[PDB]
């Protein structure tokens, strides 16, 4: 319960100027969250696609 | 009066007899088991080993089936 407060307080203050690259979304899973909770993180975001077929 | 001692020459092959390997056919069946039991042991782990074997073992079987929670697992 201290560990999702925790990424809470990372995601709302800390995030703005450090990073987490260490730490995949599928790793909150069944840590601090759900799968569908972290999906949702997940998807709000954009991600580099590989190249469209013009490349 | 006897004229000649009564025996005969059993078949062997190797220094092996039937009398003798007779008496160690029981010790192969238990080393067998044996080798049987710590096999199954060491790939206890295996999950296609739990799905095939262990898990339909009766009453003792359902310590193998165990599901992770949809919500609990990323994959
Ligand atoms: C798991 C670990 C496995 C260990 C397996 C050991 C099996 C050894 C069996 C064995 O030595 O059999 C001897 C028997 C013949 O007897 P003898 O001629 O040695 O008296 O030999 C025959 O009968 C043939």
């Amino acid at each position: 319960a201290s560990l999702r407060r925790g990424y809470q307080v990372y995601k709302e203050v800390c995030a703005a100027c450090h990073s987490l690259d260490r730490i995949a979304w599928r790793n909150l899973v069944g840590v601090t969250h759900t799968t569908d909770e972290a999906k949702a993180f997940a998807e709000e975001l954009e991600y580099d696609d590989e190249p469209d077929d013009e490349g | 009066y006897v004229k000649k001692p009564s025996y005969k020459i059993v078949p062997h092959f190797l220094g092996f007899n039937i009398p003798t390997v007779s008496k160690w056919i029981p010790i192969f069946g238990i080393w067998g088991a044996a080798a049987g039991i710590g096999a199954l042991f060491l790939i206890e782990g295996v999950p296609r080993t739990r799905q095939d074997i262990l898990s339909k073992i009766p009453i003792i079987g359902e310590h193998w089936i165990r599901e992770i929670p949809a919500s609990d697992n990323p994959f």
